[PDB]
């Protein structure tokens, strides 16, 4: 191939010549130890190569060679229960040839080449096959994996192997002009894979958090973002999706984050219950991890990366649900490298054609019919960090123009400790329209109507609130005042969660449902006694008011038999009350 | 009350306002001079293309 | 071994001068600059290219010229050369020793930039820090392997917390049952920017304590040269990470005033004609400050740890400016002063309510300290959320229109304030401190702590004060 020597050396970029003839984005190996690059720019006989690992201790006059191919992962069985760099390599297979510190350098396969699965045949000779068939199944982690022909692919298939044991290099299905399949396949990054349609979402993504589910939904092919100052609740709150999603699965990556995060997850997960087929909840999982101190121009490949896998998990049917622990990362290595590059910047120093990616990454998501036939979907779920809480930065207007939710932190609600700090005012969903025909028939037909009630009853709350705070709260009228504390009751007993209780972390939709009845009973129930007299500090005595602010600590097998019974005590105590 | 309520409210707001577009202006004259700097290079570069 | 010396030098502006037929000098290397007195300065390789190489100097270029100069090179990567010997030794930040005594006999020689730590490789810190202040001790607790920030103002005495937090630290292995040895505590202090008045005052500290021997000291003044601010630091961590996974000892670094190594960044980044940031900061600020807070932890299968606790002052007080703001994202945590606590004679004046401690969830709990920790910490932030709230309506409307829920409110802050916060010099274990925050919240009636369940409120609740 192309080979070439290095010219010039500043940072992570490189300067090659002699490399006549390499083509634009490919990927490039720089120096004597073999370090990863990628083309950027090509100018008369030189070209300019980024480098994904770091670059101290190079010289001048060593040789670069061009391997003509771009960034490319390898998709087939073995994926799942792995951790992966930002240029997918295994980083428990880098520590046992390496050491506590990860070095350059380090070349591994992707996938293990040494196990056996177990082969089973679908397809027999005479039978013609186009992109995105099914040509066989493997056994998994409890799923079954579906061995795909590439989407480029067409032909007749001449034989096909018997069932058995094989590795994933043999060759399974050989084709009529000499093609031969195998159980895995690349695919190049930065290319979206093809699907036949896109459809319109009309199902629920359940997260297991109350104000996300019950306010501000998000459906199974939509997308989210979620700014918010430092210590606000962006990683619990996306660790919590991935904990008790009902997605089947879950690809996480940490781009530019702590390194403690990832130890916390590789720790935590394989003790935990998968909550829809009881096994560990690390089976279903995929990490893409590159941290704070790695490499940063290996930042902007591991999203790739990550969504490339949640891409080909789509294609097998399964419904995955993609969370970016950080874009604001990405957006930095991108100003890096534009920085080396001597281009303009537009705003702030970012490149202008930021918008371009962020846009083109987004876009990956929806629900689709497959190449095969079969339906599955995406949703991503993304963390903006805007510099000192400033929600004018380009990074989250640029993301605001795509994304179909919007959930806004709230540094006032964190330092209150009233997590999960969502504000309520700032934030919307523009799929609340559509998923309720499934509302009306999974969980209640007048569900829509106590949402409805809640969220007016919130926003008389909001705008009482500016007249309290300079004018005395015993300026209010009896109706006014129970207002007030009738919106103090759903803030701290509906919207609060805690992620860390053995209970609370997960709530289903139904006892969500009971909360909002008890809630709007004991309202009613409140303002028909005020005008019978009675005075607004004998209500708040009440001893039902214990009652629902200890509901959501009830497990989920015990809540049925505690709501009759609240139901039950709302009215007795409001009828014996004078 | 309306004595402490403009002095502990009203005042500290418009100061953070004021705080807050002043770094905003600066920071944009920050990134003229730059761009200044950079054209100035350029237009020293042209010169010595064919002396 | 041969040395090579390069006489081409072509350009000199600034803290920048260019080499012409250099070309076997590696990139980041140190090289070694002469000029015609005989005077040594040095200097570092930032740009390497077949028409000349860019050497930036570690200090002033005055006296240099085109005839007499020549650069000879060092290392192809900038090495410490470290030792078991190094405890109770100071050093002047750029390696040298500067107590009078002879230089040190290096077992190896490590690389200061370090490496990172693979994710595998790490595992989770659990092991909880008694300091003897209620609330850190409580409310924020320390983690052995947590890196947990002071945020402090101009006249507060961030320096103090931090000395007497390195005084009173222990782990306490009796609430765990692990045993009763400990395994050995070392201190690596260093100051970037510090003047003499208030280096004194640490010298003295160290001295009175005894704990001197133990300790490892980088210090770097306020007139020695701008580049040797940035090495200080990372000298240090690779000492403290040497110390802690090669002879398994349990170190604890304070680095004092990041925020001169923040100005010493923007000085070294504005030298070279770079696209500004936010305040005229430079934009990779996020990745230089990652590379310096990443390096402490807990390695799989070690016995050590490296624990850190950076200061940083706020400017104008402003919790926005680009130095807290990058160094909240990277951290775990941060211990924030007051200065309204501060005026009012309270000591130490640290606010609860913009502290936070990440690592508290998994380092205490049953088996670790007691049960009632986290439901007792939860409740205890709600009722002083509220008190503060009702105290700030307090002052704009007046002391009328307030309910007895509403005063009860306000006397729980008022008593907290007083007794659970301001210490002085005393050292509280964590039992005294959660009977204290147990009778702080008995003046709350029952029915109010949803937050605990009731099972606790049936065991400890009901216990007066004791400030008698
Ligand atoms: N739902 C929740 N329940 C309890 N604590 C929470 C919750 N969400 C966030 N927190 C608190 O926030 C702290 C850190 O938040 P984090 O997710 O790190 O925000 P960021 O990633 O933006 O820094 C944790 O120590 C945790 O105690
Ligand atoms: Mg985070």
């Amino acid at each position: 191939m192309i080979q070439g020597v290095i010219q010039k050396i500043a940072g992570p970029a490189v300067i090659a010549k002699g490399m006549l003839g390499a083509r634009m984005y490919d990927i490039c190996k720089v120096g004597e130890e073999g370090l990863v690059g990628e083309i950027i720019r090509l100018d008369g006989d030189t070209a300019f190569v980024q480098v994904y690992e770091d670059t101290s201790g190079l010289k001048v006059g060593e040789p670069v060679v061009s391997t003509g191919l771009p960034l490319a992962v390898e998709l087939g069985p073995g994926m799942l229960n792995g951790i992966y760099d930002g240029i997918q390599r295994p980083l428990e297979r880098i520590r046992e040839k390496t050491g506590i510190y990860i070095t350059r350098g380090v070349v591994v396969h992707a996938l293990d080449r040494e196990k056996k699965w177990a082969w089973t045949p679908m397809v027999k000779p005479g039978d013609e096959v186009r992109g995105g068939m099914v040509l066989g199944t493997v056994p998994e982690f409890g799923f079954t994996h579906k061995i795909l022909v590439p989407p480029d692919v067409r032909g007749r298939v001449k034989e096909v192997k018997p069932a058995g044991e094989y590795t994933v290099e043999e060759p399974v299905v050989v084709l009529e002009d000499g093609t031969e399949l195998k159980m895995y396949h690349t695919w190049p990054v930065r290319r979206a894979r093809p699907v036949q349609r896109k459809l319109d979402p009309n199902t629920p993504f359940l997260t297991g958090m109350r104000i996300l589910d019950v306010l501000f939904p998000v459906a199974m092919g939509g997308t989210a973002a979620i700014p918010g100052p430092f210590g606000s609740g962006k990683t619990v709150t996306q660790q919590s999706l991935a904990k008790w999603s009902n997605a089947d699965v879950v690809v996480y990556v940490g781009c530019g984050e702590r390194g403690n995060e990832m130890t916390d997850v590789l720790v935590e997960f394989p003790e935990l219950t998968d909550p829809k087929t009881g096994g560990p909840l690390m089976h279903r999982t995929v990490l893409i991890a590159n941290t704070s101190n790695m490499p940063v121009a290996a930042r902007e490949a591991s999203i790739y990366v990550g969504v490339t896998i949640a891409e080909y998990f789509r294609d097998q049917g399964f419904s995955v649900a993609l969370m970016a622990d950080s874009t604001s990362r990405w957006a930095e290595a991108l100003r890096e490298i534009s920085s080396r590059l001597e281009e303009m910047p537009a705003e702030e120093g970012y490149p202008p054609y930021l918008a371009a990616r962020l846009a083109a990454f987004y876009e990956r998501a929806g629900k689709v019919i497959t190449l095969g036939g079969e339906e599955g979907a995406v949703t991503i779920v993304g963390a903006v960090s805007p510099p000192g809480g400033d929600m004018s930065e380009p990074v989250t207007q640029s993301t605001l123009r795509i994304v179909g939710a919007f959930w806004r932190l709230d540094a006032s609600l964190a330092f209150r400790r009233h997590f999960p700090a969502i504000n309520w005012n700032g934030s919307y969903s523009l799929f609340t329209s559509a998923l309720d025909p499934w509302y009306r028939e999974n969980v209640a037909e007048d569900y829509p109507e106590l949402r409805d009630a809640i969220s007016e009853l919130l926003q008389r709350e909001a705008g009482l609130q500016e007249i309290v705070q300079l004018v005395g709260p015993d300026a209010l009228q009896d109706a006014e005042r129970l207002v007030i504390e009738v919106g103090r009751i759903i803030r701290e007993d509906f919207l609060q969660q805690n992620a860390y209780h053995e209970v609370d972390a997960y709530c289903s939709m139904k006892k969500a449902y009971g909360i909002m009845k008890m809630i709007l009973a004991f309202y009613k129930e409140a303002e028909a006694a005020i005008k019978r007299g009675v005075s607004i500090d004998e209500i708040l005595q009440l001893p039902v008011l214990e009652r629902i602010g200890r509901a959501r600590y009830v497990s989920e097998e015990e809540f049925p038999a505690y709501f009759e019974e609240a139901m039950k005590e709302i009215q007795g105590a409001f009828k014996a009350l004078a | 009350r309306r004595v402490n309520a403009l002095e502990q409210v009203v005042i500290p707001g418009i100061r953070a306002q004021i705080r807050f577009i002043q770094q905003v202006l600066e920071q944009r004259e920050r990134e003229d001079t730059f761009r200044l700097k950079r054209i100035k290079g350029k237009i020293e570069a042209r010169e010595a293309e064919e002396e | 071994l041969l040395k090579k010396e390069y006489t081409g030098i072509t350009y000199i502006s600034g803290p920048l001068l260019f080499v012409e037929n250099a070309k076997d000098l590696a990139y980041g290397a140190i090289v070694d600059i002469k000029d015609g007195t005989g005077r040594v300065r040095g200097g570092q390789v930032i740009e390497v290219s077949e028409e000349y190489a860019v050497i930036q100097v570690f200090e002033e270029t005055t006296g240099l010229d085109l005839a007499t100069t020549s650069v000879s090179l060092v290392e192809d990567v900038a090495r410490l050369g470290v030792s078991k010997e190094m405890l109770g030794r100071r050093f002047n930040g750029i390696g040298k020793p500067i107590d009078g005594l002879p230089p040190i006999t290096p077992e190896k020689r490590l690389p200061i930039t370090g490496l990172p730590l693979n994710p595998v490789a790490r595992r989770k810190p659990e092991q909880f820090i008694q300091t003897g202040i209620s609330t850190i001790d409580v409310m924020n607790t320390l983690v052995r392997g947590q890196k947990l920030p002071i945020f402090s103002g101009s006249g507060l005495p961030a320096n103090e917390i931090a000395a007497q937090i390195a005084r009173q630290a222990t782990v306490r292995p009796d609430l765990s049952g692990e045993g009763e040895k400990e395994e050995p505590f070392a201190v690596v202090f260093a100051a970037m920017g510090i003047t003499q008045r208030e280096l004194s005052y640490f010298i003295q500290e160290f001295e009175r304590t005894g704990a001197l021997s133990r300790s490892v000291l980088f210090l770097n003044k306020a007139d020695d040269p701008t580049i040797e601010r940035i090495l200080t630091p990372r000298m240090a961590l690779t000492v403290a990470e040497y110390l802690a996974f090669e002879h398994d000892y349990h170190v604890l670094v304070i680095l004092t005033d990041m925020t001169n190594y923040c100005e010493a960044l923007r000085e070294i980044g504005a030298a070279r004609e770079e696209i500004p940031g936010r305040r005229g900061y430079p934009g990779y600020m996020y990745t230089d400050l990652a590379t310096i807070y990443e390096r402490a932890g807990v390695v799989e299968g070690k016995k050590g740890s490296v624990t850190q606790i950076p200061i940083l002052s706020m400017p104008d007080d402003d919790r926005t400016h680009p130095i807290p703001d990058l160094t909240g994202y990277i951290t775990e945590g941060q211990i924030q002063l007051s200065r309204e606590l501060h005026r009012k004679g309270i000591y130490p004046p640290i606010d609860p309510l913009p502290s936070l401690s990440r690592l508290m969830n998994n380092g205490v709990g049953k088996g670790k300290t007691r049960e009632d920790h986290k439901q007792v910490s939860d409740q205890l932030y709600s009722a002083y959320a509220n008190g503060v709230d009702i105290r700030k309506l307090v002052a704009i409307i007046g002391e009328d229109a307030l309910t007895e829920n509403d005063r009860r409110y306000l006397q729980f802050a008022d008593a907290f304030e007083r007794f659970f916060i301001n210490q002085g010099q005393q050292n509280r274990s964590i039992e005294e401190s959660l009977q204290i925050a147990w009778a702080l919240l008995s003046m709350l009636p029952q029915g109010e702590l949803k937050r605990i369940s009731k099972d606790h409120i049936g065991k400890y609740y009901g216990q007066k004060l004791e400030e008698i």
